[PDB]
RNA sequence: GACGUCGCUUUUUGAUCCUUCGAUGUCGGCUCUUCCUAUCAUUGUGAAGCAGAAUUCACCAAGCGUUGGAUUGUUCACCCACUAAUAGGGAACGUGAGCUGGGUUUAGACCGUCGUGAGACAGGUUAGUUUUACCCUACUGAUGAUGUGUUGUUGCCAUGGUAAUCCUGCUCAGUACGAGAGGAACCGCAGGUUCAGACAUUUGGUGUAUGUGCUUGGCUGAGGAGCCAAUGGGGCGAAGCUACCAUCUGUGGGAUUAUGACUGAACGCCUCUAAGUCAGAAUCCCGCCCAGGCGGAACGAUACGGCAGCGCCGCGGAGCCU
RNA sequence: AAAUGCCUCGUCAUCUAAUUAGUGACGCGCAUGAAUGGAUGAACGAGAUUCCCACUGUCCCUACCUACUAUCCAGCGAAAC
RNA sequence: CUCUGGCAUGUUGGAACAAUGUAGGUAAGGGAAGUCGGCAAGCCGGAUCCGUAACUUCGGGAUAAGGAUUGGCUCUAAGG
RNA sequence: GUGAACUAUGCCUGGGCAGGGCGAAGCCAGAGGAAACUCUGGUGGAGGUCCGUAGCGGUCCUGACGUGCAAAUCGGUCGUC
């Protein structure tokens, strides 16, 4: 029972859901849902998406 | 001539009048094999469809590809209160079949149980059982009920139990019981007699019923589709998109001359709503429901020993379109008939469990309780609010 | 030991997949799959872990005219692995090999299915990673 | 199995002209069901010029399966490839108020050959309207009807349907067998194909919750809030529905067939057979599962606050109809 | 072997994994051929044909949504046969 | 899309939202394997700046093919 | 005997046909040559010219409809303009 992080998001993903994404380059990423997903796939950057851990530790909202 | 190239056959002939079910329940139709060498027992069971979740476990496969590693399966949450026996009625075997031959019901029948006798409570006067509680409480009426008892020993063969669901104790709109035959195996008729009139208005629970990971039948009523074509009822092909009076039928039914449309074509009808009787389920988890001893305690639902933690087995906003689990339930692995809310049917096996993907002991590792009415990312309210921390309405408060 | 268990195909016959070793060909082309009794009118497909019978439509011109068997190692379509994770890869990948599995060429680019890395022990060697 | 000879079949083509010309829609494919067996595979067997592996010839056997493509209107054919195998047929040469309309087979037109010509061609080419179900039956589902006084609950099972199928990998074992090359099988274990029945936790699809952001043109004096553009567009999206595009489940006996035998005569010997026994299968029948009869069962309750009904105990009486 | 070639799916090459299709050749051509016009053409074509790129529910293999129907009702109310 | 002008949804309404339709959408992964045949649908699309082949009757082909950019807001030049 | 109120064609007299692309001849200037002339940039606005409205027509879906709205219509897509 691992929980890893999303790499959008930077949410934890429980052992049943979201998707896991292997690019050519080696690299895996983990994504909690499609949101997340289309969000990284249409290149976004997660420190500029407002409700991301990596946006709110940048902005101090901690 | 020659239909040119094999094709199987499109659904199966063993299923079909492809009607509405007539009953709601779902009919047993069959109990286990009697061999009087066992203690006395029941048979079979009576839940109500919660929803679904999925849980992870280490499985214990040699040879297999995920021995001894962990995977994540897809289990169904059936909630069953105790059933409370009410009656018992003997069958005696005829050369004609089983005949009923006696049935006895207990004093002090519940609201409930009455509320199944009738069709509408509200306007009734509830008269129902009266003059028989006046013979159990009677002394004349009383030795007339042991002569019946006493007749049911020395000639019936089957005994069955009468019991039904107790439904206050459930999230549901419906006030109204279910009752059930049950099955009782496993002794002598005298032996099984006094044993059921000792269990006479009484509660049995479903640890009593059934194990932990032993395999059981699940019947029920299929979710209810309507009237559907034929690719949706029988998965024909879907003709070409240029076809003049419509796609979606199936395009020959039979040849000439047998001059009929055989009962073998598919045609459009009734999809769902049919009983049905899966086998092979295997019980994951037999819960324990919401006893209070003090400050009262709900981790003996999904606590594992290997969490901790202190969250019962419903999600985040509860179960979609059922309620919460303040019950004993019962977890089995993979999909069930019927939609949320719809009774099943639950009955012991009727094959010998001897294989290896059977007679297996599970121990769970952890059991998922994220939202279902989205994509739900935390297990209890503790979790949650520790990851937010606190809001603007916490705040203000 | 071990059988794989069955992943989601979406890879059907008239695929184009690139080569994903150093044999010089760049095409991958399904025209079958090994192991498939069928169906009416049912398209055999391939997943990772699949042998299949392919030509290579642009590449080197000693190989471009043929049949090769070949082994399909990545597949863009999302497949569960009973772990609960769906994982699905970037593109579509296969190698060229001969019939007992050994590969025609020396060097993969790219990662390979574990579900094909446990079962081809020779194309798992000429990895970089297992993803 | 040569020379000969006896048959069967109507999936070939003829022969015939009995039915139909006040019209039975005329090729092929697609779709879908069912049947046959003259068995390709699979189950159980016997034989071999059967060591093993592979194969060939027979028997019970039609339960189950028999594919994806290139070219051609094609049926046929031929090739590529996968496969346990890629068997053969019938049902008005099954199937056009099911489609399609590529071919053929009206009227337009071109070519070749023929004809003085108008024109012909079972020669090639191109373009060419495929109509109607609301009736009866059949079938698929849906109410209901028939007796048990009424009504309800719980049940039984007559009868009808019926379902699972095939293949890999490991072990056996590099063993038996074989000089060698090669090279099995049973039990067991792990999975998969085809099919069936479900289901929505997860992944995916949908999305007018017209949910919430963005955005074009216009409109309400602007802001704010909104609206119109036959769903203005687009992003993400709950619930629900839904996918081998996710997940779950798919089972037991009996009599026996081919066959191999036991005892044992006929025929003081022998003999599976005559009397009498045995083992025996993807067959068959039943179970399991689906439906539940102008088919039964057990049990519950059985009509007023008023004249008001009903049930039981009467041979208790008088009679009426049928 | 053409909108003209029966034999014929002619033979070779190319195009494909595979091509009775296409194109390039060949020619004793059933039965081609010179204003019954022969051979060529750039441009053009709601003309016939073949292949490739891109694109897609045409398919694998179907699903979901919307409008109007169909459905049920009130009024009205035919026809073919 | 709106104003002036005009109208009452095209010979009826109500309630539901089954199949089959008719019209319109969307679709994972593949990408014509479908089919007689890419039929139908989809892709592309305006403008600005580059860049355009064979062939040719030298006119064309030609928007050949191919690529980049495009909003909002604040300015600076030039053109009477 | 009666019909050119539809349609076919001639004549007479009227009416009509956005917005864009390409850029023919003619012309002006600059530059190179001994001439002959050549090159470059503009200007100009030709054509049974192109994209595309109104109009006219009617390809394909072998779409709808096919006891129709209609004894030939409707929708999208199209041809020309
Ligand atoms: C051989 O395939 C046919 O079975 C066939 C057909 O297959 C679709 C269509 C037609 C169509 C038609 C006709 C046919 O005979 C006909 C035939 C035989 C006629 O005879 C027609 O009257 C109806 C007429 O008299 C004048 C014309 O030409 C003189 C035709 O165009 C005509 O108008 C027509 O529509
Ligand atoms: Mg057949
Ligand atoms: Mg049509
Ligand atoms: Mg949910
Ligand atoms: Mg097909
Ligand atoms: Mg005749
Ligand atoms: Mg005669
Ligand atoms: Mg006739
Ligand atoms: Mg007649
Ligand atoms: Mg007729
Ligand atoms: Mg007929
Ligand atoms: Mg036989
Ligand atoms: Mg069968
Ligand atoms: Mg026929
Ligand atoms: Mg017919
Ligand atoms: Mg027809
Ligand atoms: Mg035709
Ligand atoms: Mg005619
Ligand atoms: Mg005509
Ligand atoms: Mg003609
Ligand atoms: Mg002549
Ligand atoms: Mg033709
Ligand atoms: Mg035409
Ligand atoms: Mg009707
Ligand atoms: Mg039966
Ligand atoms: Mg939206
Ligand atoms: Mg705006
Ligand atoms: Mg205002
Ligand atoms: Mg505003
Ligand atoms: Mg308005
Ligand atoms: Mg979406
Ligand atoms: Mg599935
Ligand atoms: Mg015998
Ligand atoms: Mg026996
Ligand atoms: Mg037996
Ligand atoms: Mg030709
Ligand atoms: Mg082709
Ligand atoms: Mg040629
Ligand atoms: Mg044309
Ligand atoms: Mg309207
Ligand atoms: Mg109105
Ligand atoms: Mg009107
Ligand atoms: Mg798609
Ligand atoms: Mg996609
Ligand atoms: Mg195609
Ligand atoms: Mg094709
Ligand atoms: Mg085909
Ligand atoms: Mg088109
Ligand atoms: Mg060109
Ligand atoms: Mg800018
Ligand atoms: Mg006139
Ligand atoms: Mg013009
Ligand atoms: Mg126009
Ligand atoms: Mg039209
Ligand atoms: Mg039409
Ligand atoms: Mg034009």
């Amino acid at each position: 029972m691992k929980v890893e992080l999303c790499s959008f998001s930077g949410y934890k993903i429980y052992p049943g859901h979201g998707r896991r994404y292997a690019r050519t380059d080696g690299k895996v990423f983990q994504f909690l849902n499609a949101k997340c997903e289309s969000a990284f796939l249409s290149k976004r950057n997660p420190r500029q998406i407002n409700w991301t851990v990596l946006y709110r530790r940048k902005h101090k909202k901690g | 001539s020659h239909r040119k190239f094999s094709a199987p056959r499109h659904g199966s002939l063993g299923f079909l009048p492809r009607k509405r079910s007539s009953r709601h329940r779902g009919k047993v139709k069959s109990f286990p094999k009697d061999d009087p060498s066992k203690p006395v027992h029941l048979t079979a069971f009576l839940g109500y469809k919660a929803g679904m979740t999925h849980i992870v476990r280490e499985v214990d496969r040699p040879g297999s590809k995920v021995n001894k590693k962990e995977v994540v399966e897809a289990v169904t949450i059936v909630e069953t209160p105790p059933m409370v026996v009410v009656g018992i009625v003997g069958y005696v075997e005829t050369p004609r079949g089983l005949r009923t031959f006696k049935t006895v019901f207990a004093e002090h029948i519940s609201d409930e149980c009455k509320r199944r006798f009738y069709k509408n409570w509200h306007k009734s006067k509830k008269k129902a059982f009266t003059k028989y509680c006046k013979k159990w409480q009677d002394e004349d009426g009383k030795k007339q009920l042991e002569k019946d008892f006493s007749s049911m020993k020395k000639y019936c063969q089957v005994i069955r139990v009468i019991a039904h669901t107790q439904m206050r104790l459930l999230p549901l709109r419906q006030k109204k019981a279910h009752l059930m035959e049950i099955q009782v195996n496993g002794g002598t008729v005298a032996e099984k007699l006094d044993w059921a009139r000792e269990r006479l208005e009484q509660q049995v629970p479903v640890n009593q019923v059934f194990g932990q990971d032993e395999m059981i039948d699940v019947i029920g009523v299929t979710k209810g589709k309507g009237y559907k074509g034929v690719t949706s009822r029988w998965h024909t092909k879907k003709l070409p998109r240029k076809t003049h009076r419509g796609l979606r039928k199936v395009a020959c039914i039979g040849a000439w001359h047998p001059a009929r449309v055989a009962f073998s074509v598919a045609r459009a009808g009734q999809k769902g709503y049919h009983h049905r009787t899966e086998i092979n389920k295997k019980i994951y988890k037999i819960g324990q429901g919401y006893l209070i001893k003090d400050g009262k305690l709900i981790k003996n639902n999904a606590s594992t020993d290997y969490d901790l933690s202190d969250k019962s087995i419903n999600p985040l906003g509860g179960f979609v379109h059922y309620g919460e689990v303040t019950n004993d339930f019962v977890m089995l692995k993979g999909c069930v008939v019927g939609t949320k809310k719809r009774v099943l049917t639950l009955r012991k096996s009727l094959l010998v469990q001897t294989k290896r993907r059977a007679l297996e002991k599970i121990d769970l590792k952890f059991i998922d309780t994220t939202s279902k009415f989205g994509h739900g990312r935390f297990q209890t309210m503790e979790e949650k609010k520790a990851f937010m921390g606190p809001l603007k309405k916490d705040r203000i408060a | 030991s071990g059988a794989k268990f069955r992943i989601s195909l979406g890879l059907p016959v008239g695929a184009v997949i690139n080569c994903a070793d150093n044999t010089g060909a760049k095409n991958l082309y399904i025209i079958s799959v090994k192991g498939i009794k069928g169906r009416l009118n049912r398209l055999p497909a391939a997943g990772v872990g699949d042998m299949v019978m392919a030509t290579v439509k642009k590449g080197k011109p000693e190989l471009r005219k043929k049949v090769h068997p070949a082994v399909v190692i990545r597949q863009r379509k999302s497949y569960r692995r009973k772990d609960g994770v769906f994982l699905y890869f970037e593109d579509n990948a296969g190698v060229i090999v001969n019939n007992k599995g050994e590969m025609k060429g020396s060097a993969i680019t790219g990662p390979v299915a574990k579900e094909c890395a446990d079962l081809w022990p020779r194309i798992a060697s000429n990895a970089g990673s297992i993803a």
